């Protein structure tokens, strides 16, 4: 029967300090025991300040960041071009992906 | 007959038109905005004595930073009032924030013109367009103090101060006179007593009338009966000297 | 007269005319003015905003679209609101599943084909509002004027709105001189705000009051207002 | 499962029912009421799954509320059975039908008679003189079937009773908690407080 | 006491006024049709008028091939000409996929008979302005005429006429089978037939043809096909020397 | 009493449907637009009126493709010429589906005649405002059509439509009678273009811009193509020299 | 659209009536009367049938007086075809009741559904209400014998006697004479016979013109029995009052 | 299905439909509430056009919603049992989600609600029906009184009445009900409601029927003997002065 | 797209119901028919009116089989009598035999046609029917019987009545010539007689068309095998029949 995940390894980091934060990834991207890639990255710029990864499966991964990347530009149409506050963002994501609760995103993800 | 959503040859809507007459017949409300909060005031207008005056709802929450007040068909404001509850606590659920005053408004208006008896684009289930006109006031931290009125038409126009029902243009004449950037709240206090008391029907009260307003540190604040009593009669005597 | 014809969108007149779009017409003719202008390096739109009151807000009629999109309206505000999100939808749609910018002229096709449904079945109405529509895309700058019957038109420069007849003289005069105003965004504005004020006629234009877009080369759509528009005037 | 007990007598029916709730490996509760008043004349006892059974209690109760108010009449408890038993008949082939069983105690006013349903989840009605839910009928029913006589007093009900939950006490895996016990008769329902130490 | 006529609804009469207009929109097109039954063949002949030398004279038809057994000539405008054409041809396929032999031509008559009955009792549908004549060779009741109308009615002919000129074909008709005695056109060959059906329209019409102002279908066992123009031609030769 | 011209899908006593009639009203109105048929192929010409020297030029393109090999162009209400073309390119995409075949023109007439005639058998929607031309190449040759709002079409040998109609008609009917044999493709470009000028004179207060595009078979290969730069300027150039 | 052809059935005049509702009582009014009598032991129904040939059947006829149940019948007044919906729909709700709580449905519980059913086509929908008034005749373990009358406005009151269709004015002044609460049921035959006696369109009153039903507590079973009248227990019943 | 736009605004901002119901509402009979202080009472009127009736068995004007709630009405009957039943159907629906009975302002408010509602939906007119809403809230003994019209507005009266001649009983109660002092005990509250209505009913043995509703579910109808000795005593107060 | 879902046949402030009175208009501009009923049968008839001496009005039938037992004729608009014999055969399938395995009693299936025709009357967008039937049948429990249906929905049993043009002179000749112990053979008889005065044209086999609702008929069964099934009580007679008793007439 068909299985609609899969892992595309890698790992991510995220540290934040007193006037900074960072988020870190290896490029890195596999299934089973081959490489796919050597560069392909994996943690992006959101806007609005704003960083974020989902590590697990890349396909879920990429709709998720696809997903709050369009969240975060419809957040400036209908409220008046307003800054994403990091913990409204936080909020916003988790909406997201309880969204799929019956059939998950298998990510793990830290903005 | 002919058909709801339909336009004159001068280019306008009946229905909504129509709706605007309405409002006219209703009570009056006043709203004024300063850099201490925005204020409203509304004319219960009890058809008989026997009326008990404090269950004439005419002020409602939205949330503890945005307040509304009524004028025209305030039967129809019920659902209105809903959908802006609903939207600003459904906001603070997907956002762990405070609506935008403005944005509130923006939603409040999407509903006017969700009248219609036919298909085409978006499906709009409502028959006729409201009969009642909004002051929706508050505060955020982007754009302070904000005074909106919002007509069945769809359209909102943010106001330093507007009256609308009854009164309307003879109170928006004198509101012209009086306001200015730098007021006091309790000036502005005041200022809805004078304008209600020259607009109403009846000699103006703590019973036929109602005090509301919005600080950032308060919230949004419903008047009691006994503290507007207070407020005219500090009217009075300051109408007594000049 | 057209009582009998007038009657609602899905009546012809014995003329050939559909009255209930042509009253749709009359209401952006007496909306506020808007002008739109271009060269081959930018676009740029110059909104005159309308109060109610001195104590009201010059209510906004510029919206953006998409990072190189946008437009002007002129009439029924709430119509424009509906025409500018289901573009809004489009642009993105085309960037989400295509990794597209959408074109210009495509917009515009899209608006003119939702227009026209408003204008065959019973029960609609026609939208009420005309717009204008700047864009920067794969093929240099573009400006299109929108009406309600289902119009659509590319062009140069063009003038919407109530006295907008002196706005579309005076740029059908100065073509030559504006469309080479090439990588220079304020020799566009400053040709776009002496187009409107020949449309002025009643009163002086003020800082809370003109509004102003601007896309192109290397900008993105951008309005400007309150202290922003100050040297304009 | 819990206990689910009922038995008429002469002029009345007595419900006795389990006060423990369990979940996993813990007794959470030990004063469950696990009864709804129906009408004034009419109760009705539940066990089963964890969710459903009060669930359905409270929707049969407003159901017959409703009756109540709308008609100004109360309904015979053959009446309330039938309604009962129709309901859970149908969930059965619903996508996830109700997993609750039931006894309905009521004091018929027009015949002056006492009357005991015993309905289990599949919607299967029956009246009898005496009944039980779950595994407690495999010992009270035998029981009764020897202790029981048609013509008793209400008095006389109760420590039939009691050798029921006695039985039950020594007999049964469970620790139950002990039983809240509810007449019905004519002048409605009452619950008997002092059945723990009697 | 007014919008009785605008829709279809009984007028105090009992009559069904837009069902009546509709009758009107058939000779619209100003254009005569004919059916007549042979011994093994069914004929029609319809009238074509081509007023535009811009236009493609090919394409200008109102027969249609229903089915490979069914053929309809109609009288009315022709975009509810195609429209029951393909209506007729949808239903005559379907009948087919279910019931495993081919719609019969009296079958197909009763089911866009009662499909315009429909229009005639439902308000938001507008009948259609046309009248059908379906014919063929069927395989139970040999050579068939059948003809419905904008009234949702539908009959049998021996033979039949339709158009502006209808009654100066028809008791044109009726005198010839008066003499012969019979009802069908006695012949084996259904070029003789064809040839019988055009002198005999031509006679009832007092004009002359020529191989653009017809149009001529055929039905036969197995197979209903219309003539070119040079079948036509051919037919319009012999008819020329039998004078 | 009457009012028979109030209500779409009414007949009056005469046996008409008033409504479609003032439809083409609007169609009479609109700008001029035409249709040739070759010995191989169709071409398709219209009317722009230049209202301002603001419109940009070559770029407010009339002429519409549907798949890749028919080609279409109406007179009227340009919105509805634009709808009627979105639903014959679903048409079209349904049967290159269903069929591997590209779409047959005769077919695709069809698919618009009953779609259009749809549109004249309720009162809850408004006929179209257009009539249109179109077609292209086939299995078996070229075909041209001309489609009323009433849902009327018929096959062409030349098609004329819009405000200078008369003075087309009378143009194409001179090229029947003189060209029995055919017009090439090559020459049918230079001489729709005459026929367009031509029309020009019934709205000649207003200057105007040619658009010409063509389908044929040892030209195009069977694929609709617009006319641009050497042959758009060519065929101006001999509508010009025949004009004065 | 469809909005020129609307009736708009459900709406208010300016005085606060309602157009069809009141134009469907006024139908109802030319409709065969029917009269309903309560007794202490049993009611009475009995209709005129109005217009009737000779050449009419009345054996299989039973066009005015229909059982709903084991224990409730009724008398109609108004359109058959209109009244058997609404028998129909009653009939079924009886047996759901039935169904539902394994006992026979009271009678104002059936009636109340009824009349809202009525009620229905006054508010919303925008179809016609319907031309029909209903006597119901009753019994039940709570009120015993009930007289009920329900008419197209979804109203629906109780009655010592009642009559519905042509004449109730003058049917109602009759019967308002001589009843008495102490009423048996032959006694209340006899009366229902002398009201329709004197408000009849008619000549005379003969059997086949008439319906006749009674619902009886057994006087030897102790339990309730319905009865309609064959036409020859009509005719017998129409001697003894001496009218033949 | 069928959703023509039947309540709809005319050129001077009036709703026809709307205040055509209120001349149903008119054309009702009368009803009447007035609140003491530790009960309300609510007083309805018969019609006698024709009296040849069963009144065990004909629904009396003031319906109960709840055990501590009641509704009476003036206007068109068969709209009347509609609201009833959706206001008892909520009152259930409350008690079980909220577990409480409902209050006597929220059970007004949901059926003015309904009322709005069906003057702005399509294919329904308004009701013609106005109501007088009264009772207690769960665990309180401050008295209660709410009225709803066609409109959907909705408000509290210390006494109120609606239907015919009810401008002429309203004209009563605002000389005589005292807000400093309401009826005191509930014998003379009841006094007061039957004296209002003896204005427009005329002398009504039957004609008028009385409902005395207390703190805690205690509701109660009057005998025709009860009001019978109010209507004896009330007519020899004007006689001695 | 419907939008007409209101109705088109309401109450007039005189109480009368506009369409359904037109309807019974058109029926009186339609055809003479009748019915007859007699001790061990029914009989139907009505004049096959010629549209054009050119068409073949054997094809036209007026007369209708409805069940095995069951006949239907009309007065009125024939298409709309065309679809009501359609939609009346297949509720006899799917409202009875399909339940119950027989064929329903004739009382049944008319109250099944009426209540189409009901609905025509009231549901939103259409036109009541212009047709008035006549349906005899025959049922175990009830023997043979004859309704009269009208565009209302009502239906009343007839022992003999006439619809339609000469109903009236029809009605009078019936009741001056019909008897409770009439036979069959006599039935007919009459109806050849009350039409003789409707028809002004032919009048003969070809121009009339008559059925009967009588005896049960094994040879037009199609099959034998089983007892129980005895075959259709309904009959058309032939033109030849028809004639044979115009010669004795």
């Amino acid at each position: 029967q068909f299985n609609p995940y899969g892992d595309n390894g890698g790992t991510i980091l995220g540290i934040a300090g007193e006037d900074f934060a960072v988020l870190a990834g290896d490029t890195r991207n596999i299934t089973d025991y081959s490489i796919n890639s050597r560069y392909e990255p994996k943690v992006f710029d959101c806007g609005d300040n704003i960083v974020m990864s989902a590590n697990g499966f890349a396909a879920d991964g990429d709709a998720l960041v696809k997903r709050f990347k369009n969240s975060v530009k419809w957040y400036h149409f209908d409220h008046n071009d307003k800054k994403l506050s990091i913990n409204s963002a936080a909020r916003n994501i988790q909406h997201l992906l309880y969204g799929k609760r019956f059939f998950p995103y298998y990510v793990h993800t830290i903005i | 007959d002919r058909g709801v959503s339909t336009f004159s040859p001068e280019g306008r809507l009946f229905q909504v038109e129509y709706s605007l007459e309405a409002i006219k017949l209703g009570s009056t409300a006043i709203g004024i905005a300063t850099k201490e909060g925005v204020v409203l005031g509304v004319e219960k207008r009890a058809t008989s004595p026997l009326l008990e005056s404090d269950s004439i709802e005419k002020i409602v929450e939205i949330d503890r930073h945005i307040g509304c007040a009524m004028s025209g068909l305030t039967a129809d404001a019920r659902s209105m009032i809903e959908h802006a509850r609903t939207a600003a606590v459904t906001h603070n659920l997907y956002y762990d924030e405070d609506i935008n005053v403005e944005s509130l408004t923006q939603s409040v208006c999407d509903l006017a013109l969700r009248f219609g008896e036919g298909a085409s684009g978006e499906e709009r289930l409502m028959s006729r367009p409201f009969g009642v006109a909004l002051l929706i006031a508050g505060h955020d931290a982007d754009d302070g103090y904000q005074l909106f009125h919002a007509e069945p038409s769809g359209t909102f126009y943010r106001y330093n101060a507007k009256a609308i029902g009854s009164g309307s243009e003879g109170a928006q004449a004198e509101l012209l006179n009086e306001w200015h950037s730098s007021l006091t709240l309790k000036e502005a206090e005041l200022l809805v007593l004078k304008i209600l008391k020259q607009v109403m029907e009846e000699k103006l009260d703590e019973n036929n009338a109602q005090l509301s307003c919005i600080t950032k540190q308060d919230g949004f604040k419903i008047y009691d009966n006994e503290k507007t009593a207070e407020l005219i009669k500090e009217l009075k005597e300051k109408e007594a000297a000049e | 007269f057209r009582n009998n014809y007038d009657g609602d969108t899905v009546t012809f007149s014995p003329t050939g005319r559909l009255f209930q779009v042509e009253y749709a017409l009359e209401a952006i003719k007496q909306g506020s003015v808007t002008v739109g202008l271009r060269s081959n390096t930018h676009a740029v739109l110059v909104a005159l905003k309308r109060n109610a009151d001195e104590l009201s807000s010059y209510q906004k009629k510029i919206i953006k679209c998409d990072e190189h999109m946008g437009l002007s309206l002129a009439g029924l505000a709430p119509d424009a609101r509906v025409l500018s999100n289901y573009l809004r939808q489009q642009c993105n749609y085309s960037s989400l599943v295509f990794n597209r910018k959408l074109a210009v002229e495509r917009a515009g096709h899209l608006l003119c084909d939702k227009a026209q449904k408003n204008t065959q079945s019973y029960g609609g109405r026609p939208y009420g509002v005309g717009l204008l529509i700047i864009g920067y895309d794969k093929s240099g700058a573009h400006l299109l004027e929108f009406q309600p019957s289902g119009n659509v038109t590319e062009l140069y420069g063009t003038a919407i709105g109530a006295r907008s007849q002196g706005a579309k003289t005076y740029l059908e005069r100065t073509l030559d001189t504006f469309i080479k105003i090439d990588g220079n965004p304020d020799e566009l504005i400053k040709a776009g705000v002496e187009a409107i004020s020949q449309s002025l006629r009643d009163e002086s234009l003020t800082v809370d009051n003109l509004s102003i877009a601007i896309v192109g080369k290397d900008t993105p759509f951008t309005i400007y207002d309150g202290e922003a528009v100050a040297k304009y005037i | 499962m819990d206990i689910i007990l009922g038995i008429r007598v002469q002029d009345s029916v007595i419900l006795a029912s389990s006060k423990a709730v369990t979940r996993g490996i813990s007794v959470l509760k030990d004063s469950d009421d696990k009864t709804r008043q129906l009408s004034p004349h009419t109760l009705m006892s539940f066990a089963g799954e964890a969710g459903d059974t009060v669930q359905f209690a409270e929707y049969i109760q407003a159901n017959i509320q409703l009756y109540s108010i709308r008609e100004d009449y109360e309904l015979s408890p053959q009446a309330v059975s039938s309604f009962v038993r129709q309901e859970l008949a149908k969930s059965i082939r619903s996508r996830r039908p109700y997993q609750v069983n039931v006894l309905i105690g009521g004091y018929d006013k027009k015949k002056n008679k006492p009357e005991l349903y015993q309905i289990d989840y599949l919607g299967t009605k029956v009246e009898l003189p005496y009944g039980a839910h779950g595994y407690s009928g495999f010992y009270t029913f035998s029981l009764l079937d020897h202790h029981y006589r048609p013509d008793m007093t209400t008095e006389e009900g109760l420590d039939l009773l009691k050798l029921c939950v006695q039985e039950l006490e020594k007999r049964m895996p469970m620790d139950f908690k002990g039983v809240i016990v509810k007449i019905v008769d004519k002048d409605g329902i009452r619950q008997v407080d002092d059945f723990q130490a009697q | 006491a007014g919008y009785d006529r605008h829709i279809t609804i009984f007028s105090p009469e009992g009559r069904l006024y837009q069902v009546e207009y509709a009758f009107k929109a058939t000779n619209q097109t100003n254009i005569n049709s004919l059916a007549v039954r042979g011994k093994d063949c069914t004929v029609v002949i319809s009238q074509k008028k081509v007023p535009d030398k811009l236009l493609d004279p090919t394409t200008v038809s109102y027969i249609f091939c229903i089915s490979r057994t069914i053929g309809m000539v109609v009288n009315g405008p022709i975009p509810d000409a195609r429209n029951a054409a393909l209506r007729a041809k949808a239903e005559a396929a379907e009948f087919r996929y279910k019931y495993g032999y081919d719609m019969p031509c009296d079958v197909l008559a009763k089911r866009m008979a009662n499909l315009s009955q429909i229009y005639t009792q439902r308000a938001y549908m507008r009948p259609l302005g046309v009248i059908l004549t379906f014919v063929s060779v069927d395989e139970e009741l040999g050579p068939s005429i059948y003809k419905t109308d904008p009234a949702g009615y539908y009959v049998g002919y021996k033979a039949t006429a339709t158009g502006p000129k209808q009654q100066e074909i028809t008791t044109n008709l009726e005198n010839h089978f008066k003499k012969s005695k019979i009802d069908h056109i006695n012949e084996e060959s259904w070029e003789k037939v064809v040839e019988f059906a055009i002198t005999h329209m031509i006679d009832a019409l007092g004009t002359e043809f020529s191989k653009n102002d017809l149009e001529v279908g055929v039905a036969t066992k197995d197979k209903f096909f219309t003539l070119s123009a040079e079948n036509i031609e051919e037919r319009l030769v012999a008819i020329a020397e039998q004078d | 009493g009457t009012g028979y011209d109030l209500s779409n899908s009414v007949f009056s006593p005469d046996g008409r449907n008033f409504q479609v009639e003032y439809a083409v009203k609007a169609v009479e109105n609109g700008t001029t637009s035409i249709g040739i048929k070759c010995n191989d192929g169709v071409v398709f010409a219209v009317e722009k009126l230049i209202t301002s020297k603001l419109l940009v030029p070559q770029k407010n393109v009339k002429i519409q493709v549907v798949d890749r090999h028919i080609g279409c162009v109406y007179s009227g209400l340009i919105p509805d010429g634009r709808h009627l073309v979105n639903r014959g390119r679903e048409e079209a995409a349904s049967f290159k589906k269903l069929y591997k075949t590209p779409i047959p023109i005769p077919a695709f007439a069809d698919r618009l005649g009953q779609y259009v005639q749809a549109h004249t058998l309720y009162n809850s929607v408004r006929p179209f405002g257009v009539s249109t031309i179109f077609g292209g190449v086939d299995k078996n040759g070229a075909h041209l059509y001309m489609l009323e709002p009433s849902g009327s079409y018929w096959g062409y040998k030349g098609a004329a439509t819009g405000k200078g109609r008369q003075s087309a008609k009378a143009e194409l009917e001179k090229l029947v009678d003189h060209h029995p044999e055919g017009l090439s493709a090559r020459e049918a470009v230079k001489q729709a273009a005459k026929i367009i000028y031509l029309a020009h004179e019934d709205n000649k207060e207003k200057d105007f811009e040619l658009e010409i595009s063509w389908c044929s078979l040892s030209e195009t290969n069977g694929l609709h193509k617009f006319v641009k730069g050497d042959l758009l300027q060519e065929a101006i150039d001999f509508a010009q020299k025949e004009i004065n | 659209g469809s909005r020129r052809y609307d009736s708009r059935t459900t709406i208010f005049s300016p005085e606060g009536r309602l157009y069809q509702v009141e134009y469907a009582l006024e139908s109802i009014s030319h409709a065969g009367t029917a009269i309903g009598i309560m007794a202490s032991d049993g009611i009475v129904l009995a209709a005129e049938r109005k217009v009737t040939s000779t050449l009419l059947e009345q054996d299989t006829s039973t066009e005015k007086l229909y059982k709903l149940n084991d224990k409730i019948a009724v008398a109609v007044a108004g359109l058959t075809a209109d009244a058997e919906i609404l028998i129909n729909t009653a009939r079924i709700h009886a047996q759901n009741y039935l169904k539902t709580y394994n006992e026979d449905i009271p009678v104002e519980i059936l009636v109340r559904r009824l009349s809202d059913i009525k009620q229905g086509y006054t508010q919303h929908g925008g179809l016609r209400p319907f031309g029909v008034s209903f006597i119901y005749a009753g019994y039940d373990d709570r009120y015993g014998y009930q007289l009920y009358t329900s008419n197209p406005s979804g109203n629906y009151t109780g009655w010592k006697a009642i009559s519905v269709g042509a004449n109730t004015s003058a049917a109602q002044t009759l019967l308002q004479m001589d009843y008495k609460d102490d009423m048996k049921v032959d006694d209340a035959i006899e009366l229902a016979l002398k009201t329709l006696s004197k408000t009849t369109d008619s000549s005379a009153l003969t059997y086949d013109r008439l319906e006749f039903a009674t619902i009886r507590k057994g006087a030897n079973d102790g339990e309730v029995y319905q009865k309609i009248f064959k036409p020859q227990e009509i005719k017998d019943i129409l001697v003894k009052t001496g009218i033949t | 299905g069928y959703d023509r736009a039947l309540s709809i605004f005319s050129p001077d901002g009036h709703i026809f439909q709307v205040e055509y119901a209120l001349e149903a509402v008119k054309r009702g009979t009368c009803a009447v509430g007035v609140k003491g202080k530790n009960c309300v009472v609510l007083g309805c009127e018969r019609r006698s056009t024709l009296k040849l009736q069963d009144t065990r068995i004909t629904p009396s004007k003031v319906s109960k919603i709840d055990s501590h709630v009641v509704l009476s009405f003036s206007g068109l009957n068969a709209d009347s049992r509609i609201l009833i039943e959706k206001a008892r159907v909520e009152a259930q629906s409350h008690r079980l989600t909220l577990e409480d009975p409902v209050t006597v302002e929220y059970l007004t408010r949901y059926v003015a609600g309904v009322q709005q509602r069906y003057t702005q939906s399509g294919g329904v007119r308004p009701f013609g029906v106005s109501t007088l809403i009264a009772g207690f809230d769960p665990r309180d003994d401050e008295p209660k009184l709410y009225q709803t019209e066609p409109s959907g507005i909705y408000s509290s009266w210390s006494a109120q009445t609606i239907g015919r001649n009810s401008k002429t009983v309203r004209e009563f109660l605002e000389k005589n009900y005292d807000r400093k002092e309401p009826p005191a005990t509930v014998e003379e509250c009841v006094k007061l409601t039957v004296r209002s209505l003896l204005e427009v009913v005329q002398t009504g043995a039957k004609n008028i029927e009385i409902t005395v509703v207390k703190p805690d579910s205690d509701i109660v109808a009057l005998s025709s003997e009860e009001i019978n000795q109010y209507v004896t005593q009330i007519e020899q107060e004007k006689q001695e002065q | 797209t419907d939008r007409y879902s209101f109705s088109l046949t309401t109450f007039s402030p005189s109480g009368k119901l506009g369409q359904i009175d037109y309807a019974l208009t058109a029926v009186k501009q339609g055809v003479t028919s009748l019915g007859i009923k007699a001790t061990n049968g029914v009989v139907i008839a009505t004049e096959k009116k010629s549209s054009s001496p050119l068409a073949m009005s054997e094809t036209l039938s007026k007369v209708s089989l409805l069940t095995p037992d069951i006949g239907a004729v009309y007065s009125g608009m024939g298409p709309d009598y065309r679809v009501l014999v359609d939609k009346s055969r297949k509720v006899a399938h799917t409202s009875y035999k399909r339940i119950y395995g027989e064929y329903p009693p004739t009382k049944l299936l008319v109250s099944e046609v009426a209540k189409i025709m009901q609905e025509a009357t009231q549901s939103g967008g259409v036109r009541p029917f212009g047709v008035s039937l006549l349906i005899a049948g025959h049922d175990e429990f009830n023997g043979f019987s004859l309704y009269q249906v009208d565009p209302s929905g009502s239906y009343f049993p007839w022992k003999a009545t006439a619809i339609g043009k000469g109903s009236v002179a029809a009605k009078t000749f019936l009741e001056k010539r019909w008897n409770d112990e009439l036979e069959l053979e006599d039935a007919i008889h009459i109806a050849l007689l009350t039409l003789k005065e409707s028809v002004e044209g032919e009048f003969n086999g070809d121009t009339i068309e008559l059925a009967i609702i009588g005896d049960e008929n094994p040879d037009l069964l199609g099959y034998t095998g089983i007892p129980t099934d005895k075959g259709p009580r309904f009959r058309k007679l032939t033109s030849q029949e028809i004639n044979d008793r115009l010669e004795a007439l």
